[PDB]
C-alpha cells in the first residue's frame, strides 16, 4: 500500500489531511472569549430518542481553570484528555501551580504526531493521527482568558472566537462579523446559541445543545439544562424583538 | 501474485527466481576461475583483467587467504565477494577458538552453504551474487576444493571450473581425466600442478595469457598462498618452453 | 535492516489452497527419486545421487543422513534445505530428549518434531515452507521397526513401503506388487534395487546409488568394548562395493 | 513485531476497518435491552442455521461482568469472548483497588476503551462486536444501559437494540416505550422485550432468552417456558383484534 | 516482468540491481572531485558550485578527515557522504581502541566497503547516494580508494567521480603516463587544481570554488591537511594559466 | 505472632483469629478480623509479616472471585486450597517473599463435607481434623488431642475451642485480646458475635 | 572499600527580611584536615531573582546547583521565559533531590 | 520496505467477513468427515481416513483422533501440523489446571482457551490462522458427557450430534434424522458408522480407512474410560452394525 | 513514472532522485517568507508571520535555541519544535559537557546528520521544515540554511518561504553593503526588514504581523513582536 506518514506531492501528510475530513463530519462545536470569560458550546446530536442525551459527553474538564471541546471522531479524545488532564495535575505536582493553558494545549499537540508505523525520531507508537479536533478553553494569571483550536496536524492555533465541525465555514464566518473585543460573558453565550440554532439540522433545545464556560472566578462550569434552556428562551425573544 | 520473483518464496512451479538471478549475476566479472589437486597441494587459478589505468593492478583480487590454510576464490561481484569473505574468516577464526583445531575447508563451505541457504528461506535477506571455491590440504582428506552457490549448495571435487566459460573448461578438464584415469594430478611440486593448470585454461578458452592476465593461489600442507606476477612469468616463461 | 517480514508469507487462497505449501511439493515431484521398504527384521531408504558434474565428488555429498544411532533419513527435492533439516533434526533429538531422557528418542517423536519445524515455516512471518519431503526410517524399542514421510506442510504418515520424487507413481505401484509382510531385509534391499532401476537413466552402481539400512545392532561400530547393555547402531550406510555385490544377483 | 497500521483514514475521513467492523454487527443475532422503573431487561436471539445443539453447555449470549452488571452483544463471538474477559479481569481489579465493585458507566467505558485502542494501534483488527451492559450501581436503585460500538464510542440508553434487523426492533421500540412511565414492572418490562423481539424472531420460544437484573446483584435467567408463556400471552392480545 | 526496480535488494532477471544504479545517477550528477596518489601521499581536491554571491567564500568546507591520518572526499549526496565518514570515524575508533595502531587505510577501506555493501541487502534502506575518494599513510606508504554506491572499492593511481569525472579521467590517465617514476606531492596539488579547472568545463554555468588537501609523508609528516594560503593560490594560478 | 486456630467438626469448620494488633510497644486495635471470605462457602484466616499479610489475603480473594464469576461457579475447598499453596510456593523463591501463614477452612457443597486446610509461608499444606499458626499449637494440640472427635457438633467444638483460648490466656505471655470466631457449613460463612463469654 | 561520598566542610546561612532576603556562606573548601581552597564560591544567582546553595560533599552539591539553573533554563523554553516563583523552585528542587531518594545528594540546600 | 508483500491476514471484508477464516474453512471442507455423536451413557468419535494406500501403515497411523487428557479426545477435520500445535498447547494446559487445582481440567474450560488461541490469529499478528476444525469429545463430573466444536474462526458451540470436514451438509442432515435424545452409545456408534458410510466418496467404507473412539463410563467401575479402536476393533464393529 | 517511486524515502527513482524528500521539500515552499543576513557583528531574522482568521492569532516564526543561537522556520510548525528542541539540547549538552557554547557550524552539521537519518530507513518520513539559524559565536556572526534533505549552508543572507526569490534577489544584490553594517544593529534589521518586504504581495507588514530576531557581539538572542517592531514598519 503507502505508508501512513507519507507525503503528497504537494507536501502533506495524506493521513493527516483525510484525518482533517473526518473531522468536518463532526458535531459543530464553537468557543468564545470574552473579557469575562470563555464559553464553549456543542451540538449533542443524538442518533435516536431513546438514546439519553445527557450521556454525550463532548465539553470536558481538564482541570479547575481548563475545559475543552471536541469534534470528530469523538473516541480517539480519551487519551488525549487523560493525557491532558495528567499534565495539568503534574505540572503542578511538579511546580507547585497552575499549567498555563498554552502549555496544557502543546502538550496536548505533542501528542498528534506520534504516529507511524516505525518512525526514525524516536518510538511513536500509534498506527494512524486522531480524527477529532479540539478546542481548548480556560484562563491563567499570564495570559488570562485563552480560547485554543489544536489539530490532529499537531499545530494549534490561538483564537477569540471559533468553530469547528459540520457547521464550521458558515458559523466562522458569522463570528468574523459578530465577535468584538467588547463582548460580555451573557453576550457570548447567546451568540454561541444563536450560531449552533442556525446550523443544526435540530431545533436547538436545552438537550441536543450544551453550553459551559470559564471564569477566574468559579472556574470550569457545564451550564446544567435548565440554566442553557433559560438562555434558549432569552434568545427567542431577543431575536423574535426584531 | 508476480511477487514470487522478488523475494525468495516458491514460485508455482516450485522454482526460486531469486535465487537464479543471483545465480546470472555471478558472471558479471567476465573472469573465468579452476582448481585442480596436486599429488599434496590445490591450485586455483582465475583470469585477472585491469583495463582501467588508474586502478592500482595490486589491489585487484577475487582470491581470498581465509586462514593460514584455507583459500578462497570467488566468481561473482566484488563488494558480495569481500562480504563473503569477511564472514569465512570470522567463521574460521571462531571455530578454531571453540574447538581446538584448524576449520577443515569442507566443514568451512558447509557453514557457509548452510548461510545462503538461509538467504534462500528468509525474505528480507537477498542471496549472494557469489560462487565461492574453497581449496586446501586438508590434515585428514589431503589436498581439496569445495565450492558452493547462492543456492545454498555445495560438494567435493576432483577438479572444477567456474564462470561465463565454466563449460569449455570443465570438459577440458573431464577428458584429461578420463585419460589418466586418476582423480588428481600426478605431479610432486605445485609449479608442476600450476602450469598444468594454465595449460589447460589456455587449451580449453583458446587463450594465451601474459603475467598480469592471471591471478594464482597454491595450498599445501600448513599454508595457502598467492603467486606474485614474478613467481607468475615464471610459470608462464616454463610452459612456453614446451610448446 | 531488522526483518520487517513478521506476516505470514503462506496464505490461504478463496479457494482454500495454501500456495506455497502447494508449490513446495512441486519442487519435490521435480527431484530424483527416493525410496523406502520395510522389511519383518529391518528397513531400508535409498536413492540415486544424481551427480551435479563429473569433476564433483559424489561421496563429499550424502543424500542419506544419520540422524541418531538407530534413525536415518532421505529426501527428494531441494537438498540444502534437506541439509540444515538433517542438522536441525539431529540437534532436535538431542536438546529435546536425549538431554532429558539419556535416551536417544523413539522415529515416530523424531519424525513429530521434524514435522513440527516444517510446519511452523508454514506459518512463521517472513519465511517460505521447506522444499523436500523426508522418509525416516528407524527402530525403537517399543515400536520395533518404522517408515514414515514428512511433507512441506508438516504432515507425516507411517508406510510399509513408499517412494518420492521423480517417479514416485511408477515406483510406488511396483512396491505394491512386490511387498508383503513377510519380506526379510535382504529380500526389502533387493526389491529396493529392482525399484530404484526403473527410475535411473544412466549408470547404476555403487557409485551412483546411496542406500542404507536399520536392522541389527552393530557392535562392531560401537567404538569401544566393556557396557554389555550397550550394543551398537542398528543404522549402516552400505558401501560402494556392498552395493555392486548385489547388482549382479539384481 | 507485526504493526502494520490496519486502521487507517480514506480520503473521505473514514477508517473502512472500524466501518466494516460494524459490518459484522449488523450481521449478528439481534440482541435488545429495555430498563425498566426498577430493573433491565437483556434479550438476544438464537440463529438456527443449523439445530441440533446442546443448549446446556453451548455459550450464551448474556455474560456477567460481575455480580451486579451483564454483558450481551451483537457481532463475533470469539471476539465478544475477550471483551468479556478483560472486562470481568477488570472488575476485581477495581473492587481490589478502590474497595468498590465498578459502576456501569465505568465498566462501560472501559470497555468502549479497549474498543477504541484497537483502532488505531499497530497490527490489530478492531472488535467485530456491539454490545450492551447493564445493571445498578453499588447501593443505587437506578437502572443503568449502555451500549458500546466498534468505533469505541458509548452512551446510555432508556432502551435499545443491535444486531440484524435492529433498525426493525428499534422502531417497535421507539414508539412503544414512553419515558415518561417504563415499564413499572418486571413482567411488563420482560414483556414489552419479548414483543420486541417477537417483531424479528419470527415463532422463536427456544429462539429467545431473557435475563433480568435486579438492584443489589439479582441476575436471573428465564427458562423456555417462562419465556414461551410471554410469547403466548402476547399472542393473544393481537387475535383479541 | 517488471518493477524490479522498485526494491532495494532485488535481483532483476539480467542480475543487476537497479537500485543501485539509480544511486549512481544521483552520484554522476554531483560535483566533480578527484584523488590522486604520489610519491608519498596522496591529494584531494573538489569543485565547489557557488550557487550565488550568497554563499560565504572557503566556508561551507567539503573534505572531511578521519582520525587523524585519513581524507574523504566524495560527490553526490551530501548527507549521505557525512553519515558514512561518521561511520567511518567510529570504525576508525574502535580499531585504534583494540589495537592501539591507528587503521591502516587498507583495512579501512574494507571497513566502508563492507558498510556501504550492507546497504544493498535490504530493501528496508536505500544503497548510498555517494562515491567517496579517500585514503592516507600508513606503515606501507600511501594509498588512494574509491568506494561506489553498490560497496565496490578497488586501489587506484588516480581517481575521479562526478559530473565531470570524463575529463577527469582522461587527465588524470595523462599524468600516469607523463610520470611513470612517480608525481611529487607539491606537484600533485597543482596537478590537482589544474584537472578540477579543466573538469569545470562541463558545469561552467556556475562560478566555483576550489579546496585541495593533502596527506604526504614529507610534507604533512603523514597526517591529513588543507591547502591553504600561499601554495593554495600558488596552484590556482598554474591551474588558472594552463586553462587558457 | 497472632493467633490463628482451626478446628473442623462434623459439619462445619471454625476459625479463630486474635483480635489484637500490636505495633511495637503498642497495642493499636483490638478488634481486628484477620479473615478474608475467597467464596461464599470458603474462608481463609492469616497471620505473618506486616504488609504481606493482608496483600496476600485480598490478592486471593481477587483470584478466586474471578474464577467464580468466569466459570459461574465455586471452586471446591480442596481445589482453592491448592492454588494457594502453588502461589506461596512460588513467593518462596521470588524476589521478596510473602511471609503469610494461612488456613483455609471450607465446606465442600458437592461432597457434602467440612474442609480445613493449614498452609504455611513456604507453601507447606496439610489436611487437618483441627490446625494453628505460630505457637498457638503449642498450648492446644494437646487439650484437641485429647477431646477432639470427628463427630463433634458446632455446639461442641465451640466448647473444646473456648477450652483452647482460656489455655492460651493462661499460659502466653502476650494479651491477643480474645478471637473472632466464624463458622462455615453448607449454608455458608457467619460469625459467632457472642464468645466473648459463649 | 569505595564510599562515594564526601565532606567539604562549609557552612551557609540564610535570613530573610520584610522586603529582602539574605544567603551566605564562607568560602573556605575542606578535605579532612587539609583546606582545598581558602576561596571557593558557595552561594549562586541561579537567574529569576534565586540564589541557592548546596552544602556538605561539594562534588553533590556542584551536581545540584547546576541541574537546577538547567531547570530553570528549560522553565523560561517552555513557559516563554516566565519567572520561576521561589515557591515553584522550591517545589522542583524536592523533585529534583527525591529523584535520588536513594542514593541522595549528600548536601543540605538552602535557597 | 516489507508491506509490499503482507497479504494482511487479519482484516474484514466489505461484508463484515474474516477473508483467511472463511478459506481456511474452505479447505477444512475437503478434508475426510469426523463425527460426534454423544449418547446418554457416551460419546463417540468418527472418522475417516482421507488418502490411503496399501503399504500405508494403519497400526501405527493416527492422523484424526488424538487423546488430549484422560477424559477428553479430539477429532480433527484440516492441516494435521497445524492441529498437531493445537492439540500439544492443549494437552500442557490441561496438566497446568491439575497441577494448580488438582481437579482435572473441566472439559469446555479447556475447550474455551483453545478456541481463544485460534481467535487470536484473526485478531493480531499478521499470520495465517490454523487451517483446524475440532470436536471435542470428554466428560467431567459438572456436565457430564460433552461434544464441542470449534473453527478456524475461535467460536465454539456445544452439540448433541455434529460432523465436521467434508460433506458436513449431508452428514449433518442425515444425523438430524435419526438422532434421539434416549441414544445409547452403541445406537449412537451404528448411528455414525451408517453417517460416514452415507456421505462416503469411496467405494466401500472399510476399516483401513477409519479411526474410532468411545468415551463410555465402564459400568463395572464407576469411572469413564477413552478408548481409541484399533485396526481390528474397527473392523469387528463394521461387521457387526452390518457394514461387514 | 514519478507515482512508483515516490511511496517512501527508502527508493530512488530511474534518475536518482528522492521524491518523498522532494515533496517534503515542497512544503517549505508553501510556507511563509522568512529572511537571514549577518553583518560581522549580528545576525538578523526577519520573518513574515501567517494567521488562519482574523479572529485567530499569528504563528510564531522565531525560535531561540541558547543565548547565541536561535531560528526561523519554513514549512511543518510540528517538525520546527522537534528540530529546535533537538538543537537547545545540543547547546545544552556542550555547556554542561564541555562548558563549551556550541559553534553554529557545529550545530548545523548535527541537524544536517539527524535530517539525513529519516531519508535512508524504512517508516521515518523527511522533515518538512526549512531552517534559517543565526548566532554569535567564538569565530563571530553566522547564519545557516537547513533543508529537509539535509543540506545545511552557511551564507551572508538569504530567505525561504513562498516568494522568497524576492528577498534572496534584493540580498544578493546588497550584499556588498549589508555586510558591512557593523556596530549599528537597527540598519541591519531595516536591511532585513527591506529585502523581506520584496517577497509582499498579499499583504503590507504590519505590527502583529512582523516578527524579528537579533544576535551579535554582546547581545543576547532576542525576539521582537508587536510593538516591538514599529519602530521598523
Amino acid at each position: 500500500d503507502r505508508g501512513v506518514s507519507t507525503f503528497s506531492p504537494e507536501g502533506r501528510l495524506f493521513q493527516v489531511e483525510y484525518s482533517l475530513e473526518a473531522i468536518k463530519l463532526g458535531s459543530t462545536a464553537i468557543g468564545i472569549a470574552t473579557k469575562e470569560g470563555v464559553v464553549l458550546g456543542v451540538e449533542k446530536r443524538a442518533t435516536s430518542p431513546l438514546l439519553e442525551s445527557d450521556s454525550i459527553e463532548k465539553i470536558v474538564e481538564i482541570d479547575r481553570h481548563i475545559g475543552c471541546a471536541m469534534s470528530g471522531l469523538t473516541a480517539d479524545a480519551r487519551s488525549m484528555i487523560e493525557h491532558a488532564r495528567t499534565a495539568a495535575v503534574t505540572h503542578n505536582l511538579y511546580y507547585d501551580e497552575d499549567i498555563n493553558v498554552e502549555s496544557l494545549t502543546q502538550s496536548v499537540c505533542d501528542l498528534a504526531l506520534r504516529f507511524g508505523e516505525g518512525a526514525s525520531g524516536e518510538e511513536r507508537l500509534m498506527s494512524r493521527p486522531f480524527g477529532v479536533a479540539l478546542l481548548i478553553a480556560g484562563h491563567d494569571a499570564d495570559d488570562g482568558y485563552q480560547l485554543f483550536h489544536a489539530e490532529p496536524s499537531g499545530t494549534f492555533y490561538r483564537y477569540n472566537a471559533k468553530a469547528i465541525g459540520s457547521g464550521s465555514e458558515g458559523a466562522q464566518a458569522e463570528l468574523l462579523n459578530e465577535w468584538h473585543s467588547s463582548l460580555t460573558l451573557k453576550e457570548a453565550e447567546l451568540l454561541v446559541l444563536k450560531i449552533l440554532k442556525q446550523v443544526m439540522e435540530e431545533k436547538l433545545d436545552e438537550n441536543n445543545a450544551q453550553l459551559s464556560c470559564i471564569t477566574k472566578q468559579d472556574g470550569f462550569k457545564i451550564y446544567d439544562n435548565e440554566k442553557t434552556a433559560e438562555l434558549i428562551k432569552e434568545l427567542k425573544e431577543k431575536e423574535a424583538a426584531e | 501474485a508476480g511477487y514470487d520473483r522478488h523475494i525468495t518464496i516458491f514460485s508455482p512451479e516450485g522454482r526460486l527466481y531469486q535465487v537464479e538471478y543471483a545465480f546470472k549475476a555471478t558472471n558479471q566479472t567476465n573472469i573465468n576461475s579452476l582448481a585442480v589437486r596436486g599429488k599434496d597441494c590445490t591450485v586455483v587459478i582465475s583470469q585477472k583483467k585491469v583495463p582501467d589505468k588508474l586502478l592500482d593492478p595490486t589491489t585487484v583480487s577475487y582470491i581470498f587467504c581465509i586462514s593460514r590454510t584455507i583459500g578462497m576464490v570467488v566468481n561473482g561481484p566484488i563488494p558480495d565477494a569481500r562480504n563473503a569473505a569477511l564472514r569465512a574468516k570470522a567463521e574460521a577464526a571462531e571455530f578454531r577458538y571453540k574447538y581446538g583445531y584448524d576449520m577443515p575447508c569442507d566443514v568451512l563451505a558447509k557453514r557457509m552453504a548452510n548461510l545462503s541457504q538461509i538467504y534462500t528461506q528468509r525474505a528480507y535477506m537477498r542471496p549472494l551474487g557469489v560462487i565461492l571455491t574453497f581449496v586446501s590440504v586438508d590434515e585428514e582428506l589431503g589436498p581439496s576444493i569445495y565450492k558452493t552457490d547462492p543456492a545454498g549448495y555445495y560438494v567435493g571435487y576432483k577438479a572444477t571450473a567456474t564462470g561465463p566459460k565454466q563449460q569449455e573448461i570443465t570438459t577440458n578438464l573431464e577428458n584429461h581425466f578420463k585419460k589418466s584415469k586418476i582423480d588428481h594430478i600426478n605431479e610432486e611440486s605445485w609449479e608442476k600442478v600450476v602450469e598444468f593448470a594454465i595449460t589447460h585454461m589456455i587449451d580449453a578458452l583458446g587463450t594465451e595469457f601474459s603475467k598480469n592476465d592471471l591471478e594464482v593461489g597454491v595450498a599445501t600442507k600448513d599454508k595457502f598462498f598467492t603467486l606474485s606476477a614474478e613467481n607468475i612469468e615464471e610459470r608462464l616463461v616454463a610452459i612456453a618452453e614446451q610448446d | 535492516m531488522t526483518d520487517r517480514y513478521s506476516f505470514s508469507l503462506t496464505t490461504f487462497s478463496p479457494s482454500g489452497k495454501l500456495g506455497q505449501i502447494d508449490y513446495a511439493l512441486t519442487a519435490v515431484k521435480q527431484g530424483v527419486t527416493s525410496l523406502g521398504i520395510k522389511a519383518t527384521n529391518g528397513v531400508v531408504i535409498a536413492t540415486e545421487k544424481k551427480s551435479s558434474s563429473p569433476l564433483a565428488m559424489s561421496e563429499t555429498l550424502s543424500k542419506v543422513s544419520l540422524l541418531t544411532p538407530d534413525i536415518g533419513a532421505v529426501y527428494s527435492g531441494m537438498g540444502p534445505d534437506y541439509r540444515v533439516l538433517v542438522d536441525k533434526s539431529r540437534k532436535v533429538a538431542h536438546t529435546s530428549y536425549k538431554r532429558i531422557y539419556g535416551e536417544y528418542p523413539p522415529t515416530k517423536l523424531l519424525v513429530s518434531e521434524v514435522a513440527k519445524i516444517m510446519q511452523e515455516a508454514t506459518q512463521s512471518g517472513g519465511v517460505r515452507p521447506f522444499g523436500v519431503s523426508l522418509l525416516i526410517a528407524g527402530h525403537d524399542e517399543f515400536n520395533g521397526f518404522s517408515l514414515y514421510q514428512v511433507d512441506p506442510s508438516g504432515s507425516y504418515f507411517p508406510w510399509k513401503a513408499t517412494a518420492i520424487g521423480k517417479g514416485s507413481v511408477a515406483a510406488k505401484t511396483f512396491l505394491e506388487k512386490r511387498w508383503n509382510d513377510e519380506l526379510e531385509l535382504e529380500d526389502a534391499i533387493h526389491i529396493a534395487l529392482l525399484t530404484l532401476k526403473e527410475s535411473v537413466e544412466g549408470e547404476f552402481n555403487g557409485d551412483t546409488i546411496e542406500l542404507a539400512i536399520i536392522g541389527d545392532e552393530n557392535p562392531d561400530l560401537l567404538g569401544y568394548t566393556g557396557i554389555p547393555t550397550d550394543k551398537g547402531p542398528r543404522f549402516r550406510k552400505l558401501t560402494s562395493q556392498e552395493i555392486n555385490d548385489r547388482l549382479e544377483a539384481l | 513485531g507485526y504493526d502494520r497500521a490496519l486502521s487507517i483514514f480514506s480520503p473521505d475521513g473514514h477508517i473502512f476497518q472500524v466501518e466494516y467492523a460494524l459490518e459484522a454487527v449488523k450481521r449478528g443475532t439481534c440482541a435488545v435491552g429495555v430498563k425498566g422503573k426498577n430493573c433491565v431487561v437483556l434479550g438476544c436471539e438464537r440463529r438456527s442455521t443449523l439445530k441440533l445443539q446442546d443448549t446446556r453447555i453451548t455459550p450464551s449470549k448474556v455474560s456477567k461482568i460481575d455480580s451486579h452488571v451483564v454483558l450481551s452483544f451483537s457481532g463475533l463471538n470469539a471476539d465478544s469472548r475477550i471483551l468479556i474477559e478483560k472486562a470481568r479481569v477488570e472488575a476485581q481489579s477495581h473492587r481490589l483497588t478502590l474497595e468498590d465493585p465498578v459502576t456501569v458507566e465505568y465498566l462501560t467505558r472501559y470497555v468502549a476503551g479497549v474498543q477504541q485502542r484497537y483502532t488505531q494501534s499497530g497490527g490489530v483488527r478492531p472488535f467485530g462486536v456491539s454490545t450492551l451492559i447493564a445493571g445498578f450501581d453499588p447501593r443505587d436503585d437506578e437502572p443503568k444501559l449502555y451500549q458500546t460500538e466498534p468505533s469505541g464510542i458509548y452512551s446510555s440508553w432508556s432502551a435499545q437494540t443491535i444486531g440484524r434487523n435492529s433498525k426493525t426492533v428499534r422502531e417497535f421500540l421507539e414508539k412503544n416505550y414512553d419515558r415518561k412511565e417504563p415499564p413499572a414492572t418486571v413482567e411488563e418490562c420482560v414483556k414489552l422485550t419479548v414483543r420486541s423481539l417477537l417483531e424479528v424472531v419470527q415463532t422463536g420460544a427456544k429462539n429467545i432468552e431473557i435475563t433480568v437484573v435486579k438492584p443489589d446483584s439479582d441476575i436471573v435467567a428465564l427458562s423456555s417456558e417462562e419465556i414461551n408463556q410471554y410469547v403466548t400471552q402476547i399472542e393473544q392480545e393481537k387475535q383479541e383484534q | 516482468g517488471t518493477g524490479y526496480d522498485l526494491s532495494n535488494s532485488v535481483f532483476s532477471p539480467d542480475g543487476r540491481n537497479f537500485q543501485v544504479e539509480y544511486a549512481v545517477k544521483a552520484v554522476e550528477n554531483g560535483t566533480t572531485s578527484i584523488g590522486i596518489k604520489c610519491n608519498d601521499g596522496v591529494v584531494f581536491a573538489v569543485e565547489k558550485l557557488i550557487t550565488s554571491k550568497l554563499l560565504v567564500p572557503q566556508k561551507n568546507v567539503k573534505i572531511q578527515v578521519v582520525d587523524r591520518h585519513i581524507g574523504c572526499v566524495y560527490s553526490g549526496l551530501i548527507p549521505d557522504g557525512r553519515h558514512l565518514v561518521n561511520r567511518g570515524r567510529e570504525e576508525a575508533a574502535s580499531f585504534k581502541k583494540l589495537y592501539k595502531t591507528p587503521i591502516p587505510i587498507p583495512a579501512f577501506a574494507d571497513r566502508l566497503g563492507q558498510y556501504v555493501q550492507a546497504h544493498t541487502l535490504y530493501n528496508s534502506v536505500r544503497p548510498f547516494g555517494v562515491s567517496t575518494i579517500f585514503g592516507g599513510v600508513d606503515k606501507n606508504g600511501a594509498h588512494l580508494y574509491m568506494l561506489e554506491p553498490s560497496g565496490s572499492y578497488w586501489g587506484y593511481k588516480g581517481a575521479a567521480t562526478g559530473k565531470g569525472r570524463q575529463s577527469a579521467k582522461a587527465e588524470l590517465e595523462k599524468l600516469v603516463d607523463h610520470h611513470p617514476e612517480g608525481l611529487s606531492a607539491r606537484e600533485a596539488v597543482k596537478q590537482a587544481a589544474k584537472i578540477i579547472y579543466l573538469a569545470h568545463e562541463d558545469n561552467k554555468e556556475k562560478d566555483f570554488e576550489l579546496e585541495i588537501s593533502w596527506c604526504s609523508l614529507s610534507e604533512t609528516n603523514g597526517l591529513h591537511k588543507f591547502v591553504k594560503g600561499d601554495l593554495l593560490q600558488e596552484a590556482i594560478d598554474f591551474a588558472q594559466k594552463e586553462i587558457n | 505472632m497472632d493467633i490463628i486456630l482451626g478446628i473442623r467438626v462434623q459439619d462445619s469448620v471454625i476459625l479463630a483469629s486474635s483480635k489484637a494488633v500490636t505495633r511495637g510497644i503498642s497495642v493499636l486495635k483490638d478488634s481486628d478480623d484477620k479473615t478474608r471470605q475467597l467464596s461464599p462457602h470458603t474462608l481463609m484466616s492469616f497471620a505473618g509479616e506486616a504488609g504481606d499479610t493482608v496483600q496476600f489475603a485480598e490478592y486471593i480473594q481477587a483470584n478466586i472471585q474471578l474464577y467464580s464469576i468466569r466459570e459461574d461457579y465455586e471452586l471446591s475447598p480442596q481445589a482453592v486450597s491448592s492454588f494457594v499453596r502453588q502461589e506461596l510456593a512460588k513467593s518462596i523463591r521470588s524476589r521478596r517473599p510473602y511471609q503469610v501463614n494461612v488456613l483455609i477452612g471450607g465446606y465442600d457443597k458437592k461432597k457434602n463435607k467440612p474442609e480445613l486446610y493449614q498452609i504455611d509461608y513456604l507453601g507447606t499444606k496439610v489436611e487437618l481434623p483441627y490446625g494453628a499458626h505460630g505457637y498457638s499449637g503449642f498450648y492446644t494440640f494437646s487439650l484437641l488431642d485429647h477431646h477432639y472427635r470427628p463427630d463433634m457438633t458446632t455446639e461442641e467444638g465451640l466448647d473444646l475451642l473456648k477450652l483452647c483460648v482460656q489455655e492460651l490466656e493462661k499460659r502466653m505471655p502476650m494479651d491477643f485480646k480474645g478471637v473472632i470466631v466464624k463458622i462455615v457449613d453448607k449454608d455458608g460463612i457467619r460469625q459467632v458475635d457472642d464468645f466473648q463469654a459463649q | 572499600q569505595f564510599n562515594p561520598y564526601g565532606d567539604n566542610g562549609g557552612t551557609i546561612l540564610g535570613i530573610a527580611g520584610e522586603d529582602f532576603a539574605v544567603l551566605a556562606g564562607d568560602t573556605r573548601n575542606i578535605t579532612d584536615y587539609s583546606i582545598n581552597s581558602r576561596y571557593e564560591p558557595k552561594v549562586f544567582d541561579c537567574g529569576d531573582n534565586i540564589v541557592m546553595s548546596a552544602n556538605g560533599f561539594a562534588a553533590d552539591g556542584d551536581a545540584l546547583v547546576k541541574r537546577f539553573k538547567n531547570s530553570v533554563k528549560w522553565y523560561h523554553f517552555d513557559h516563554n521565559d516566565k519567572k520561576l516563583s521561589i515557591n515553584s523552585a522550591a517545589r522542583n528542587i524536592q523533585h529534583l533531590l527525591y529523584g535520588k531518594r536513594f542514593f541522595p545528594y549528600y548536601v543540605h540546600t538552602i535557597i | 520496505g516489507s508491506r509490499r508483500y503482507d497479504s494482511r491476514t487479519t482484516i474484514f471484508s466489505p461484508e463484515g467477513r474474516l477473508y483467511q477464516v472463511e478459506y481456511a474453512l474452505e479447505s477444512i471442507s475437503h478434508a475426510g468427515t469426523a463425527i460426534g455423536i454423544m449418547a446418554s451413557d457416551g460419546i463417540v468419535l468418527a472418522a475417516e481416513r482421507k488418502v490411503t494406500s496399501t503399504l500405508l501403515e494403519q497400526d501405527t497411523s493416527t492422523e484424526k483422533l488424538y487423546k488430549l487428557n484422560d477424559k477428553i479426545a479430539v477429532a480433527v477435520a484440516g492441516l494435521t501440523a497445524d492441529a498437531e500445535i493445537l492439540i500439544n498447547t492443549a494437552r500442557i494446559h490441561a496438566q497446568n489446571y491439575l497441577k494448580t487445582y488438582n481437579e482435572d481440567i473441566p472439559v469446555e474450560i479447556l475447550v474455551r482457551r483453545l478456541s481463544d488461541i485460534k481467535q487470536g490469529y484473526t485478531q493480531h499478528g499478521g499470520l495465517r490462522p490454523f487451517g483446524v476444525s475440532f470436536i471435542y469429545a470428554g466428560y467431567d463430573d459438572r456436565y457430564g458427557y460433552q461434544l464441542y466444536t470449534s473453527n478456524p474462526s475461535g467460536n465454539y458451540t456445544g452439540w448433541k450430534a455434529i460432523s465436521v470436514g467434508a460433506n458436513t451438509s449431508a452428514a449433518q442432515t442425515l444425523l438430524q434424522m435419526d438422532y434421539k435424545d434416549d441414544m445409547k452409545v452403541d445406537d449412537a456408534i451404528e448411528l455414525a458408522l451408517k453417517t460416514l458410510s452415507k456421505t462416503t466418496d469411496s467405494s466401500a467404507l472399510t476399516y483401513d480407512r477409519l479411526e474410532f473412539a468411545t468415551i463410555r463410563k465402564g459400568a463395572n467401575d464407576g469411572e469413564v474410560y477413552q478408548k481409541i479402536f484399533k485396526p481390528q476393533e474397527i473392523k469387528d464393529i463394521l461387521v457387526k452394525t452390518g457394514i461387514t | 513514472f514519478r507515482n512508483n517511486y515516490d511511496g517512501d524515502t527508502v527508493t530512488f527513482s530511474p534518475t536518482g532522485r528522492l521524491f518523498q524528500v522532494e515533496y517534503a521539500l515542497e512544503a517549505i515552499k508553501q510556507g511563509s517568507v522568512t529572511v537571514g543576513l549577518r553583518s560581522n557583528t549580528h545576525a538578523v531574522l526577519v520573518a513574515l508571520k501567517r494567521n488562519a482568521d482574523e479572529l485567530s492569532s499569528y504563528q510564531k516564526k522565531i525560535i531561540k535555541c541558547d543565548e547565541h543561537m536561535g531560528l526561523s522556520l519554513a514549512g511543518l510548525a510540528p517538525d520546527a519544535r522537534v528540530l529546535s528542541n533537538y538543537l537547545r539540547q545540543q547547546c545544552n549538552y556542550s555547556s554542561l559537557v564541555f562548558n563549551r557554547k556550541l559553534a553554529v557550524e557545529r550545530a548545523g552539521h548535527l541537524l544536517c546528520d539527524k535530517a539525513q537519518k529519516n531519508t535512508q530507513s524504512y517508516g521515518g518520513r523527511p522533515y518538512g521544515v526549512g531552517l534559517l539559524i543565526i548566532g554569535y559565536d567564538k569565530s563571530g556572526a553566522h547564519l545557516l540554511e537547513f533543508q529537509p534533505s539535509g543540506n545545511v549552508t552557511e551564507l551572508y543572507g538569504t530567505a525561504i518561504g513562498a516568494r522568497s526569490q524576492g528577498a534572496k534577489t534584493y540580498l544578493e544584490r546588497t550584499l556588498d553593503t549589508f555586510i558591512k553594517i557593523d556596530g549599528n544593529p537597527d540598519e541591519l534589521i531595516k536591511a532585513g526588514v527591506e529585502a523581506i518586504s520584496q517577497s509582499l504581495r498579499d499583504e503590507s507588514l504590519t505590527v502583529d504581523n512582523l516578527s524579528i530576531a537579533i544576535v551579535g557581539k554582546d547581545t543576547p538572542f532576542t525576539i521582537y513582536d508587536g510593538e516591538a517592531v514599529a519602530k521598523y514598519i
